[PDB]
RNA sequence: UCGAUGUCGGCUCGUCGCAUCCUGGGGCUGAAGAAGGUCCCAAGGGUUGGGCUGUUCGCCCAUUAAAGCGGCACGCGAGCU
RNA sequence: CGAAUGCCGGCAUGAGUAACGAUAAAGAGGGUGAGAAUCCCUCUCGCCGUAAGCCCAAGGGUUCCUACGCAAUGGUCGUCAGCGUAGGGUUAGGCGGGACCUAAGGUGAAGCCGAAAGGCGUAGCCGAAGGGCAGCCGGUUAAUAUUCCGGCCCUUCCCGCAGGUGCGAUGGGGGGACGCUCUAGGCUAGGGGGACCGGAGCCAUGGACGAGCCCGGCCAGAAGCGCAGGGUGGGAGGUAGGCAAAUCCGCCUCCCAACAAGCUCUGCGUGGUGGGGAAGCCCGUACGGGUGACAACCCCCCGAAGCCAGGGAGCCAAGAAAAGCCUCUAAGCACAACCUGCGGGAACCCGUACCGCAAACCGACACAGGUGGGCGGGUGCAAGAGCACUCAGGCGCGCGGGAGAACCCUCGCCAAGGAACUCUGCAAGUUGGCCCCGUAACUUCGGGAGAAGGGGUGCUCCCUGGGGUGAUGAGCCCCGGGGAGCCGCAGUGAACAGGCUCUGGCGACUGUUUACCAAAAACACAGCUCUCUGCGAACUCGUAAGAGGAGGUAUAGGGAGCGACGCUUGCCCGGUGCCGGAAGGUCAAGGGGAGGGGUGCAAGCCCCGAACCGAAGCCCCGGUGAACGGCGGCCGUAACUAUAACGGUCCUAAGGUAGCGAAAUUCCUUGUCGGGUAAGUUCCGACCUGCACGAAAAGCGUAACGACCGGAGCGCUGUCUCGGCGAGGGACCCGGUGAAAUUGAACUGGCCGUGAAGAUGCGGCCUACCCGUGGCAGGACGAAAAGACCCCGUGGAGCUUUACUGCAGC
RNA sequence: CGAGCUAGCCCUGGCCAGGGUGAAGCUGGGGUGAGACCCAGUGGAGGCCCGAACCGGUGGGGGAUGCAAACCCCUCGGAUG
RNA sequence: GUGGUUCGUGGAGCCAUGGGGGAAUCUGGGCGGACCACCGCCUAAGGCUAAGUACUCCGGGUGACCGAUAGCGCACCAGUA
RNA sequence: GCCCGGAUAGCUCAGUCGGUAGAGCAGGGGAUUGAAAAUCCCCGUGUCCUUGGUUCGAUUCCGAGUCCGGGCACCA
RNA sequence: GUGGGAGAGGGUGGUGGAAUUCCCGGAGUAGCGGUGAAAUGCGCAGAUACCGGGAGGAACGCCGAUGGCGAAGGCAGCCACCUGGUCCACCCGUGACGCUGAGGCGCGAAAGCGUGGGGAGCAAACCGGAUUAGAUACCCGGGUAGUCCACGCCCUAAACG
């Protein structure tokens, strides 16, 4: 069948890019939070070009 | 005069569609069209505030004229009559002397040629528009204004119309398409006649696509449900209404009298 | 037996009981004969095909020597339905 | 620490077991190499070909090319690889995106709201597979190419010349600019044919040296020329409209012009010149080169769904915006500027490899699943993207060799019977296409209908009527019609392609649903009724702002029920709801204070506090049924009996009308009778005793519809009597790779007993040499899931309401 | 934190081989005082019919430590809405 | 009308304050738990003020703290794969 | 089988604080009519279902029993 | 043909006043309705009765007749328009063009029916109050469809002279 996973690197940068974590307060956190631990990224990795 | 099918699909037996016989232009007057931003029954929050609504034919809204007193004793010479799929009436395309073009929602009887005018002098004769407190009592009316300068809001739809009872002072009597007897300011424009139209209530959508086209989304009923959705979910096999009738949000709704009582136009009202 | 012993009926495959439905042997008879009745011995084998109903049962159709009754987790769903 | 279905890790059992991932399929020769069924190469064979081929997009991100490699990854093998190591590889003014436009939506000066966080919000801005905008054909690389090179052709910016002209905006106006169905003309893509042009060659096996077979016969191309087609009236006066101003647009009145023309614009043909250029044969390439050649390069036919394109007609559901563009005037400027030519110059950022219906994307996998757009040849079959074969191209599915059991699966045949199978014709058969003939009840007149049932169907020769293209002619096409005959068991000779009828129930209908056990008689549905709602509508979301409703206005909008259509839809308002009642009772805060109280020496200060004045609500009085709802008992009576039209009485708000009725409702019940059958718990017709139908939770019907559910018949059949044979894929044997749940430990027999009540394990007896392989499933109360039923728990959740208490709302 | 699955709506695009059936309107003829209507031709409507793509998921078999955590084969429903 | 305080409406004062009403400048005002008298205590409706207190991302010193299944999740290129 | 209710004149039914029980209809006797009906006048019979108990006394109170009617007979 | 009549003949569009009902206003007090007698019903929540203002529908008193017109069914306030038949006068015109009429076709009261609209009075059905032995009737209080309009059906009649 369609499986959950249908990659688009548009919607993926829309929805859980830094720009979009740095427009809600909820968001800012969810950033706050990764920098406090230690991730390496912070936001997923995505690809424009 | 309405349009009737042979039966030849089922559906087609009633199917009914409106005689286009008084339309005159086709395409719209371009410089007088806007997009209309469909809802699907959404507000601005991205939520449904008016169930079963969207789909629907693709639609162009007619710029009407609903004041018509921004252009006094200039008159128009009716130039088209055409299809508006905002309404239910159809839309006459007039052509002012001073060559501006403007909407009107056509009366019945208005033919492509006549000269059209409104103001406090302008001749009682369909298409015109005056204060109220200059047309003759008991004349029928349309496209009446509740308050003075805000603009025609009652008796618009196809076929309606008002009548024009008596006087009281700054207010004249009323009785609108729904029979009710309201006191209405004089400085109100009316344009004279009735909407016109008046078979649109004759046509019978014939089968469940037709509401289809028209922006209507299937209508499930209460009793249709489950008790989460709606007062008349559930029970084992079909059930009687079992409750006094309500509605989703759990309402009663087989009489329950909703108009505000304290509402200050209840000053202005005697009817029902 | 509830940290699970799948439950009616059909199918298939049986096997055992005998309080025997048939066949075999018998005593009595209100047994002339022929056909029965009743009770005794006997479980070796045999004990049909259909209509109806999920039915077991049952009732009917047409036969038959007969169209037996029970047990096996109301035998059998790691065999099927 | 021995147990916690404990936790982590290790290693066992099942076991050399099941499996090795589409039954498109393989064989050989040669080569490489330590090693080859698995890598290279040739020959043969098979498979796809509306693809299993080719090109975009998204995704992925070096997988691409090459060299050197095989530990691991690869379901076997590996010399190979999408693997390892390294090196190389992606070139643009014109392709895509960005230095352009706006869409939904997002964001958001102003401004509005909100304890905070934040929510809204006209403009503006952002946002694209929509608008706009300038590159076509070849060649070249191991690997990029509309990007590099060649030929031919364009765009914009800057600066010049020259020639024009009141220039000039982010402002005005035009345009851009729009649906669905059907569609004319003319082209193009693409194809088929040729006796014509070009070409290596060929003559086999009986025949053929032939107008033989085989192969090919084009592509791009500015200007100008044609052929098509699109778009557009020309002038003059008046002017208050298009939020300033217009000379523009709009409106008005003149004139000429008008199914055209002329001006434009596009497509197509041609066109300077440029490119391409087969089969075959020989080259050593994993594949490309040479030649074929001075290649030829023409004619005819078919012909798009594409192009001219903003074409045309019909229709109703009534079909984006903004820029680019053209016009118009404002400031400002007019020794500016713009427009037009022609010249030089300038022309950036990002993407570009590879996979891309899949071993590179989504599915943990080199997974039989999912994945959007374009191209998709030929011949035949009525047509077609269908079906069979097949071209280009691509592939044989990353374990094989044998064998010839059961059994399983997929498949083919079956004597006689023909549903006897069974819950049920489940399944499988039969039927199948096109042409013609023919076709019932019933009907809403459309239908039912492909009803049913039949006849025909190939090939050969002769005759012969129309179309299209040519020219009215030949040729090439297309639609045919007549007559003679030929061969088979069979002519839709393969492949694709309804079994039919009669009679019920339910739902009118097409649709819709429980992703993943229910597709339905459920939901929806046109339509009908009721009700709210006068517009800052009601209703809905939100604390609010706001917003939907709706840029709507009672022929409209919300809510509820019913559910095409026909004929209908009875009585009850006592209770509950809703509606109406400016009186009366009651009634909270408040008012009002008769009258008391506490304290002070008092003036005070401070408490209670009776009338009475106090809303909504409740009571009360009425209405109200397509509002919640409800819709009786007993006894008697007719001149044979039976039965009761009739009577008597108790109770009720009122006592069930038409229709229907053992029913999707009937308990007794397989009711009784009739029909079907040899036989009928079913089904159909009836009867009425309706356990416990009955009128919009509609009643009774209804043509048509149905993957619904029922009964029957005909046709046909391996469903069956009742099985047999056969094919292939497994199973089995050998080689390679090698799991799983489960498992206290095991040296793990039968009976009759016994035992916590169903024993391999206890007693007694009986049987029994050790160990395996293929098989079958009776038992290990076999596995699997801390039973899903049941109960328990002062465990939980969803849901109801005249349960309690509250909160929103009113 | 999620609508990259799924549900609905909004914007903007695309898709649906080929066959059948033959509504209205037209046009002619008839008819009539005029009409209605009737017949033919044209026409090409439809939640119309057959059928691929595409969308589905009826019945059956298979699969059931699967090719697959919903697949496959035959069969069937829609296929201009 | 509420909150805070031990104070859950209680005899419910004190502090605070959403609503209503609404003063005075020392002979003014608040307080001592309803209220009154008395006797006291304070000086509302402006603001600032180190230290003594809290914490450990960081640096150091200790340990009847651990010792690679322990100790931080991480002793190792771990908030990684 | 399990619980509720009822049993009063010939029929259908009120009714009781424990003591002398009524309503309609039927029936009976009179009247009115030519005769019947309707109308009118006058007239109850009741062992208050059976049985046992409480009482001074029971149709009345209590326990059982018949009978009738109503609800229930659920998971299984 | 020519000139003229009379007419509720038909169709359309308007328009008038009386009255009923409802609503608002004013003034007023206990009854009003109704019948054979009653009751139901309405009324101090201010009814009946009276005045004023309005709304709406249907029907047209007197004239009015045993009258008129029409083929019939039928037609009645008034005004206009459109329109049928008829009668007389005059003796002009055609020249037997006449009569009837199976079928056909058209009109056709009331009730009824469809789709809308309208709805004051009236009133099948229906509800109450009475009457009766009963009363599913007659009398009374209410009351729906219908009655009215438009279009389209139905086609009956003591459609009778
Ligand atoms: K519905
Ligand atoms: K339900
Ligand atoms: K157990
Ligand atoms: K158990
Ligand atoms: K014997
Ligand atoms: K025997
Ligand atoms: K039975
Ligand atoms: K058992
Ligand atoms: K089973
Ligand atoms: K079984
Ligand atoms: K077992
Ligand atoms: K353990
Ligand atoms: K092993
Ligand atoms: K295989
Ligand atoms: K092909
Ligand atoms: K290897
Ligand atoms: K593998
Ligand atoms: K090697
Ligand atoms: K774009
Ligand atoms: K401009
Ligand atoms: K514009
Ligand atoms: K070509
Ligand atoms: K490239
Ligand atoms: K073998
Ligand atoms: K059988
Ligand atoms: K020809
Ligand atoms: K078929
Ligand atoms: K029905
Ligand atoms: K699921
Ligand atoms: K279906
Ligand atoms: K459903
Ligand atoms: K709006
Ligand atoms: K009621
Ligand atoms: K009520
Ligand atoms: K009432
Ligand atoms: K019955
Ligand atoms: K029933
Ligand atoms: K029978
Ligand atoms: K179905
Ligand atoms: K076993
Ligand atoms: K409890
Ligand atoms: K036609
Ligand atoms: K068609
Ligand atoms: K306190
Ligand atoms: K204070
Ligand atoms: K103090
Ligand atoms: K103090
Ligand atoms: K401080
Ligand atoms: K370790
Ligand atoms: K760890
Ligand atoms: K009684
Ligand atoms: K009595
Ligand atoms: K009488
Ligand atoms: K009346
Ligand atoms: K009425
Ligand atoms: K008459
Ligand atoms: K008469
Ligand atoms: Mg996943
Ligand atoms: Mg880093
Ligand atoms: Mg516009
Ligand atoms: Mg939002
Ligand atoms: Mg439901
Ligand atoms: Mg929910
Ligand atoms: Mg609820
Ligand atoms: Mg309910
Ligand atoms: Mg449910
Ligand atoms: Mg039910
Ligand atoms: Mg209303
Ligand atoms: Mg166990
Ligand atoms: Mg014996
Ligand atoms: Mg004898
Ligand atoms: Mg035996
Ligand atoms: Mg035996
Ligand atoms: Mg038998
Ligand atoms: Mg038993
Ligand atoms: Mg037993
Ligand atoms: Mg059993
Ligand atoms: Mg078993
Ligand atoms: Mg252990
Ligand atoms: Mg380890
Ligand atoms: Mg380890
Ligand atoms: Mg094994
Ligand atoms: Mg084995
Ligand atoms: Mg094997
Ligand atoms: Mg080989
Ligand atoms: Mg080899
Ligand atoms: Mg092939
Ligand atoms: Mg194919
Ligand atoms: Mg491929
Ligand atoms: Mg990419
Ligand atoms: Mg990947
Ligand atoms: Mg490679
Ligand atoms: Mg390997
Ligand atoms: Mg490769
Ligand atoms: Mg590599
Ligand atoms: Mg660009
Ligand atoms: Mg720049
Ligand atoms: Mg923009
Ligand atoms: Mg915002
Ligand atoms: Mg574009
Ligand atoms: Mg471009
Ligand atoms: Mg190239
Ligand atoms: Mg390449
Ligand atoms: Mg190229
Ligand atoms: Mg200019
Ligand atoms: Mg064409
Ligand atoms: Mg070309
Ligand atoms: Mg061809
Ligand atoms: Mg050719
Ligand atoms: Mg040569
Ligand atoms: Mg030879
Ligand atoms: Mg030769
Ligand atoms: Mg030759
Ligand atoms: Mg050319
Ligand atoms: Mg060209
Ligand atoms: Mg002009
Ligand atoms: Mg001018
Ligand atoms: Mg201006
Ligand atoms: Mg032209
Ligand atoms: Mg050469
Ligand atoms: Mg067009
Ligand atoms: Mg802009
Ligand atoms: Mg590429
Ligand atoms: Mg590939
Ligand atoms: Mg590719
Ligand atoms: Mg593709
Ligand atoms: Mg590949
Ligand atoms: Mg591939
Ligand atoms: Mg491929
Ligand atoms: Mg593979
Ligand atoms: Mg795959
Ligand atoms: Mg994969
Ligand atoms: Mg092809
Ligand atoms: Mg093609
Ligand atoms: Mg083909
Ligand atoms: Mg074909
Ligand atoms: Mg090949
Ligand atoms: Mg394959
Ligand atoms: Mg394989
Ligand atoms: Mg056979
Ligand atoms: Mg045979
Ligand atoms: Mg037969
Ligand atoms: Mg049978
Ligand atoms: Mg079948
Ligand atoms: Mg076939
Ligand atoms: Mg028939
Ligand atoms: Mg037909
Ligand atoms: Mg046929
Ligand atoms: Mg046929
Ligand atoms: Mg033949
Ligand atoms: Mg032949
Ligand atoms: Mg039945
Ligand atoms: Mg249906
Ligand atoms: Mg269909
Ligand atoms: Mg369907
Ligand atoms: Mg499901
Ligand atoms: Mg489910
Ligand atoms: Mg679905
Ligand atoms: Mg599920
Ligand atoms: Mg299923
Ligand atoms: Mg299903
Ligand atoms: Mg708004
Ligand atoms: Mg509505
Ligand atoms: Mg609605
Ligand atoms: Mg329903
Ligand atoms: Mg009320
Ligand atoms: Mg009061
Ligand atoms: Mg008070
Ligand atoms: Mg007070
Ligand atoms: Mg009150
Ligand atoms: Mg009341
Ligand atoms: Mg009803
Ligand atoms: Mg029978
Ligand atoms: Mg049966
Ligand atoms: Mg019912
Ligand atoms: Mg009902
Ligand atoms: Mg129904
Ligand atoms: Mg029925
Ligand atoms: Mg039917
Ligand atoms: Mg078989
Ligand atoms: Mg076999
Ligand atoms: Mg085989
Ligand atoms: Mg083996
Ligand atoms: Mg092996
Ligand atoms: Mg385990
Ligand atoms: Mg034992
Ligand atoms: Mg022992
Ligand atoms: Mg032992
Ligand atoms: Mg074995
Ligand atoms: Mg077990
Ligand atoms: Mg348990
Ligand atoms: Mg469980
Ligand atoms: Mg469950
Ligand atoms: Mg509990
Ligand atoms: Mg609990
Ligand atoms: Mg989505
Ligand atoms: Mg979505
Ligand atoms: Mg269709
Ligand atoms: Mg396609
Ligand atoms: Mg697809
Ligand atoms: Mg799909
Ligand atoms: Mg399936
Ligand atoms: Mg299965
Ligand atoms: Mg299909
Ligand atoms: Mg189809
Ligand atoms: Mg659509
Ligand atoms: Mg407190
Ligand atoms: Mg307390
Ligand atoms: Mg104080
Ligand atoms: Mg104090
Ligand atoms: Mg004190
Ligand atoms: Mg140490
Ligand atoms: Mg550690
Ligand atoms: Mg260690
Ligand atoms: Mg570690
Ligand atoms: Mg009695
Ligand atoms: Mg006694
Ligand atoms: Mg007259
Ligand atoms: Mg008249
Ligand atoms: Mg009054
Ligand atoms: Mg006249
Ligand atoms: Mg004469
Ligand atoms: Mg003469
Ligand atoms: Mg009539
Ligand atoms: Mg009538
Ligand atoms: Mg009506």
């Amino acid at each position: 069948m369609k499986r959950t996973w249908q990659p688009n690197r548009r919607k993926r940068a829309k929805t859980h890019g830094f720009r979009a974590r740095m427009r809600t307060p909820g968001g800012r956190k969810v950033l706050k939070r990764r920098r406090q631990k230690g991730r390496w990224r912070l936001t997923p990795a995505v690809r424009k070009r | 005069a309405v349009k009737k099918f042979k039966p030849y699909t089922p559906s087609r037996r009633f199917m009914t569609v409106a005689d286009f016989s008084e339309i005159t232009k086709t395409e719209p007057e371009k410089s007088l069209v806007k997009p209309l931003k469909k809802t699907g029954g959404r507000n601005n929050q991205g939520r449904i505030t008016v169930r079963f609504r969207g789909g629907g034919h693709k639609r162009l809204y007619r710029i009407i004229d609903f004041k018509r007193w921004d252009k006094v004793g200039i008159p128009a010479k009716v130039a088209a009559i055409e299809y508006d799929p905002n309404r239910s009436a159809r839309i006459a395309l007039l052509h002012y002397v001073d060559g501006e073009k403007r909407y009107i929602i056509a009366p019945d009887g208005l033919q492509v040629g006549q000269q059209v005018v409104a103001g406090p002098d302008a001749p009682i004769q369909v298409g015109n528009a005056l204060p109220l407190r200059f047309i003759p009592v008991g004349t029928v009316v349309h496209a009446v204004e509740l308050e003075p300068k805000k603009g025609a809001k009652l008796a618009r739809a196809a076929g309606t119309s008002a009548q024009i009872q008596g006087r009281e002072g700054d207010y004249v009597i009323l009785r609108l398409p729904s029979g009710e007897l309201r006191k209405v300011h004089g400085e109100c424009y009316a344009t004279v006649g009735a909407v016109g139209n008046a078979d649109h209530k004759n046509i019978v959508l014939g089968k469940a696509g037709r509401s289809r086209w028209l922006g209507r989304r299937p209508h499930v009923r209460g009793a249709a449900m489950n008790p989460v959705d709606h007062p008349h979910g559930g029970g084992e096999g079909r059930a009687p209404r079992g409750r006094p009738p309500a509605s989703p949000w759990g309402w009663q709704t087989k009489g329950l009298k909703t108009r505000k009582r304290r509402k200050p136009s209840s000053r202005f009202i005697i009817a029902r």
